[PDB]
């Protein structure tokens, strides 16, 4: 806009300098893109260009959010974050209301466009400094340097949230039942209205704060479907399940019994009262494989048992908010994939699979993003903060592709693993 | 002269204040060389008396490392930089040629005392101070300070080229043709016009720049096509490395090696066929510079492969962004593979190899696929994007790999290539069990601190066998077993192991391997009809162990 406003003053932590992180290559395409973008961005005194004497940088990617004929910058703040917001996660802290992953419907509105109209502090801005690429080294990156609150930077909302709380009062008046969680350039309308009145509280909602703070969301559907429209409706209380279940069948064998006495003996890690010495010694002779054998009636008592244990949750399974959360995923095949969210080993926080088409459009990469972004909206609803994957990929190859299906604006931690080996059996 | 450029400003790390170290004096002939010297310097600006007020200092050196001609000035700065905020990496990278257009004419321009041109920070000038000595050593002392970027400052690179950006910004603009890559103090201009209009717009740019105190080549514009550039042969339609020359010695030592090699790999940028895994596959766990390491039987003649290739010459060509960007692979042999880039069939643009991961049982899929990877990468810093492939590899044996793979893969588009040898699965284990298959319960144990082990199998039909293993691990006998029940086996057969280790080797699927055994199992794998590993629980999952686990 044009409004100077006073500048909350940031500091990094102790004894913390600036991010220097390298700027990943680019496509042509893309930097083009990026160009533009900027471009604009500095007509519109967003941005600015620096001199040499920033030693500083964040990667920055393009992206194309609503699938949209046209690009969005995505700026990596990741590590300028943990150099900050994590001080700005207390100094500015937003709170997390454990209640909206109770509602029914979570509907996710866009406002990273508030942002930018509350300038930054000048001496903070050295350190938003990213900068574009160059083809095979012609020319030097170009240089920018953020002059108003960034959008992938925690410290953006955390400033803001005086603003929001305001805007967003004249409305939790009316509307009390519903719940509105702030996740960075996120806001998550939570309610348990009937589908529709819900998508109609929200473009209520959403044509409010256009009224008021001039904050603009986005329109999903242009109130035309063509059979393949959206908007982004999350539904919680439906959100649990057990998919560790032992098979269900008529006639065993030796490699079933056996293939059974694994994933089963394997449970005893995460699940406290199972034993099967008895279901087992019903192998330790060198029975043929083939060959088949029932189920010894003495024996059965534990598949039974078992068979109930996997019934009823894990105990000593708590929520620690000091600790970070960890999403294990693993390719499961044709489409699908199984993921296990925890914080120490075996003691699962939550467990999940996703699949979206089997062998259309199926492309391990674009799932894996697809899959990575649901874990952690979840997550992010469920605690108010995201994990960090271990995920099953060529650390190059993701490198390389990520940035292709990612529509989120913001952007987890992750690494690269070894070989997920019988844990695949968790499907 | 200096330029009327505006400074970039310079501050000192957090808390540091300048640098405070005095003068040793000696060889007073020297002593007035640089007052010599400083004087044409402070004259031309360079430099300036300053009042003893605010001193700091930073050691003054003179020297002659020449045909002597001229003393030179030598201020070692150290001190100085450890103290100056870091800048932004200068670009510490290189326009590889396999990127460069195919242009018309071309010019280079060395631009003069480049850093001198440029001025200084005003407020930072202070801690560029120093003192020429006494002709006597009574301190009279004789007081300087730079006004320009002092020639080994830490922050001088950095703000020269970002004064040679600015300064090119309106011409490469007044001029939108012209294209400028900027490397150093050099400039290197490219047109698709007539040596008429190109020697023409050198001139305005020339004139343009000395219009800011950079000065350039009186000779107009001195180029020597093709360039002996940083160790590259620059032709304007070829490219290529000249002084690529390997020595033969009959004594080598780890840096002989090391050097070698080196030199071994840039050549491979569009030398056909280098090798070297060899060569490398000597220098291990002992990393001792001059220690003699005896040449090897492949290292000679790897060694040797390499020179018949490198004794005849091969040029490159550049980059038409008008068409195609191909890249295709050919695999080598052990762990080997190599390819190139081109959109001609005969021309080339780039070259180079792959070598598979240093330690593990691999496999020729992952591979190749690791490799497709590795060129998407160098592809996209080169020329800004991802070429098309041409694989060894048929649409069906690699989706069917993806498929039963446990990790994310995507390879881009490609097509098939009938150019063997040809890329496979040698063999694939049964997923369901084979029923009428004997069935063999194997397991090896070795004594860790003896280095004794056992491995054998004891089989449904009543079949038993225990062999006895000298130097062996846990693991080693774990496959030795299963090589037992394979070899014992008939042409269908199931195993049952208590260790995943050796389920997992296998489950992999390599075709070879650092393993004399593990290729011993992969050749007998390949032989059987049918095999079904199995895995089960080691002590307390006790299957048809409690048979074997005990005898072994
Ligand atoms: C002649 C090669 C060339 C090509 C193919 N295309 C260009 O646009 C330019 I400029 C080139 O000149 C260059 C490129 C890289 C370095 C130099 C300077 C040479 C030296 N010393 C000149
Ligand atoms: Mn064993």
């Amino acid at each position: 806009p044009i409004s100077p406003i006073e500048t909350v003053p940031v500091k990094l932590k102790p004894g913390m300098d600036g991010p220097k992180v390298k700027q990943w290559p680019l496509t042509e395409e893309k930097i083009k893109a990026l160009v533009e973008i900027c471009t604009e961005m500095e007509k519109e005194g967003k941005i600015s260009k620096i001199g040499p004497e920033n030693p500083y940088n964040t990667p920055v990617f393009a992206i194309k959010k609503k699938d949209s004929t046209k690009w969005r910058k995505l700026v990596d703040f990741r590590e300028l974050n943990k150099r900050t917001q994590d001080f700005w996660e207390v100094q500015l802290g937003i709170p997390h209301p454990a209640g909206l992953k109770k509602k029914k419907s979570v509907t996710v509105l866009d406002v990273g466009d508030a942002y930018f109209s509350v300038p930054l502090d000048e001496d903070f801005r050295k350190y938003t400094a990213f900068t574009i690429p160059s083809i095979n080294n012609e020319t030097p990156g170009i240089r920018y340097q953020y002059n108003v609150l960034p959008q992938g930077w925690k410290g953006s909302p955390a400033i803001f949230q005086s603003s929001m709380t305001k805007i967003l009062e004249p409305f939790k008046k009316q509307n009390p039942d519903i719940v509105i969680y702030q996740y960075m350039d996120d806001l998550y309308v939570g309610s348990d209205l009937e589908i529709g009145q819900h998508r109609t509280k929200i473009e209520e909602l959403r044509q409010h704060l256009l009224r008021w703070g001039l904050t603009t969301p986005d329109k999903k559907h242009q109130k035309e479907p063509p059979f393949l429209w959206m908007g982004y409706e999350l539904h919680p209380d439906k959100w649990t399940v057990q998919p560790i279940v032992l098979p269900e069948k008529d006639s065993w064998t030796v490699n079933d019994i056996q293939k059974l006495v694994g994933k089963l003996n394997w449970a005893s890690q995460i699940y406290p009262g199972i034993k099967v010495r008895q279901l087992s010694k019903l192998l330790r002779g060198t029975k043929a494989l083939t060959e088949v054998i029932p189920l010894t009636e003495e024996a059965e008592l534990e598949l039974a048992e078992n068979r109930e244990i996997l019934k009823e949750p894990v105990h000593g399974v708590y929520y620690d908010p000091s600790k970070d959360l960890i999403a294990e995923i693993q390719k499961q095949g044709q489409g699908q994939w199984t993921y296990q969210i925890y914080q120490e080993p075996f003691k699962n926080l939550k467990t999940g699979k996703y699949a979206r088409m089997r062998g259309a459009h199926t492309n391990d990469v674009k799932q894996l993003t697809e899959a990575v972004q649901k874990i952690t909206t979840e997550s992010i609803v469920i605690w108010g903060k995201t994990p960090k994957f271990k995920l099953p990929i060529q650390k190059e190859t993701w490198e390389t592709w990520w940035t292709e299906y990612w529509q989120a604006t913001w952007i987890p931690e992750w690494e690269f693993v070894n070989t997920p080996p019988l844990v695949k059996l968790w499907y | 002269p200096i330029s009327p450029i505006e400074t970039v400003p310079v501050k000192l790390k957090p808390g540091m204040d300048g640098p405070k170290v005095k003068q040793w004096p000696l060889t007073e002939e020297k002593i007035k060389a640089l007052v010599e010297i400083c004087t044409e310097m402070e004259k031309e600006g360079k430099i300036s008396k300053i009042g003893p007020e605010n001193p700091y200092n930073t050691p003054v050196f003179a020297i002659k490392k020449k045909d002597s001609t001229k003393w030179r000035k030598l201020v070692d700065f150290r001190e100085l930089n450890k103290r100056t905020q870091d800048f932004w990496e200068v670009q510490l990278g290189i326009p590889h040629p396999a990127g460069l257009k195919k242009k018309k004419s071309v010019t280079v321009l060395d631009v003069g005392d480049a850093y001198f041109s440029v001025p200084l920070d005003e407020d930072f000038r202070k801690y560029t101070a120093f003192t020429i000595p006494s002709i006597n050593n009574e301190t009279p002392g004789i007081r300087y300070q730079y006004n320009v970027l002092p020639q080994g400052w830490k922050g001088s690179p950095a703000i020269f080229q970002s004064s040679m950006t600015k300064i090119l910004e309106p011409f490469k603009k007044q001029n939108p043709d012209i294209v400028i890559y900027q490397y150093m103090d050099d400039l290197y201009v490219g047109s698709d016009l007539e040596i008429g209009q190109h020697r023409t717009k050198i001139e305005e740019l020339r004139q343009h720049l000395l219009r800011w105190g950079l000065t350039t080549p009186d000779k107009k514009h001195q180029k020597e096509p093709p360039f002996l550039w940083m160790g590259y042969e620059l032709h304007p339609d070829k490219w290529t490395v000249q002084p690529i020359v390997l020595p033969e010695k009959d004594s080598w030592t780890v840096n002989d090696i090391q050097k070698l090699v080196g030199k071994l790999n840039w050549a491979s940028q569009i030398y056909p066929g280098i090798k070297v895994r060899q060569l490398s596959k000597l220098l291990r766990g002992t990393k001792a510079l001059t220690e003699v390491i005896p040449l090897t039987e492949e290292a000679e003649l790897e060694l040797a492969e390499n020179r018949e290739i490198l004794k005849e010459p091969v040029h490159g060509v550049y980059y038409d962004p008008s068409k195609d960007l191909i890249a295709e692979i050919q695999k080598q042999g052990q762990g080997q593979w190599t390819y190139q880039i081109y959109q001609e069939p005969f021309k080339n643009l780039k070259t180079g190899k792959y070598a598979r991961m240093r330690g593990a049982h691999t496999n020729d899929v992952k591979q190749l696929t690791e490799a497709v990877q590795k060129i998407t990468t160098e592809s996209i810093v080169i020329w800004g994007k991802t070429p098309k492939f041409k694989l060894p590899i048929q649409k069906e044996t690699w989706e069917t790999w993806w498929t039963e793979y446990w990790q994310a893969t995507w390879i881009p588009e490609w097509e098939f290539v009938n150019t063997p040898p040809l890329v496979k699965l040698w063999y694939q284990l049964e997923k369901e069990p084979i029923v009428g298959a004997e069935t063999f319960y194997v397991d090896g144990a070795a004594n860790r601190e003896t280095k004794l082990g056992k491995a054998g199998y004891v089989t449904n039909k009543g079949r038993q066998k225990v062999v006895p293993l000298t130097n062996t691990t846990n693991q080693k006998t774990e496959l030795q077993a299963i090589y037992l029940a394979l070899q014992d086996s008939g042409l269908e057969v199931n195993i049952v192991t208590d260790s995943q280790y050796a389920l997992g080797i296998i489950q992999a699927q390599p075709d070879k391997s650092e393993s004399e055994l593990v290729n011993q199992i992969i050749e007998q794998l390949i032989k059987k009809e049918k095999v079904y590993l199995a895995w089960v629980p080691a002590h307390k999952g006790i299957g048809g162990n409690e048979q074997v686990d005990k005898l072994v």
